[PDB]
RNA sequence: GCUGGGAUGUUGGCUUAGAAGCAGCCAUCAUUUAAAGAGUGCGUAACAGCUCACCAGC
């Protein structure tokens, strides 16, 4: 199977998405109008599609909510992470916040307890350059 | 080598659609 | 050594023609897990397909 992450609401040039799909046979035409159709509602957002493909020259695609990297610079008030994590701080998040965004994405994060949501969160904070404040 | 669309240089790349 | 796991939270910030581990600098996170690398590698113009670390059995 094959995942990536594509703009919603634009899909066609064949340098990125041309080969990486076209190798296992799908039909570059058939899938951005597809996407292009579904995605239209949210166009302007990237998001996650799982595009699953098999032996027949057809194929099935999932849309998945944005990536907790892109929440968390949104929330910071960034648009650019930090080149340098632990070297050069850009932006900072409260607690509260991070509740707020582990709530969000909970239903697709992988932990169990609230607790584990909330430290998920905060591990990439630090690694994207964004202080934790109490 | 010989492909249709399919990379940023050598000289296909695509074209149809 | 052999049989099968080897994904998820993302294509970590991203830059080039393109970047989607295998270019590029800090980072190097946490899940949950039976146990599982923000990865040792071949390879395409990259992906891929594939390779060990580890595991379950042997």
């Amino acid at each position: 199977q094959i995942k990536l992450q594509l703009p919603a609401g634009k899909a066609t040039p064949a340098p990125p998405v041309g080969p990486a799909l076209g190798q296992h046979g799908v039909n570059i035409m058939e899938f951005c109008k597809r996407f292009n159709a579904e995605t239209a509602d949210k166009a302007g957002m990237i998001l996650p599609v799982v595009i699953t493909v098999y032996e027949d020259k057809s194929f099935t695609f999932i849309i998945k909510t944005p990536p907790a990297s892109f929440l968390l610079k949104k929330a910071a008030g960034i648009e650019k992470g930090s080149s340098e994590p632990k070297r050069k701080i850009v932006g900072k998040v409260t607690r509260k916040q991070i509740e707020e965004i582990a709530k969000t994405k909970m239903p697709d994060l992988n932990a169990n307890s609230l607790e584990a949501a909330m430290k998920i969160i905060e591990g990439t904070a630090k690694s994207m350059g964004i202080e934790v404040v109490d | 080598i010989a492909s249709a669309s399919c990379t940023t240089x050598i000289c296909t790349c695509s074209c149809s659609s």
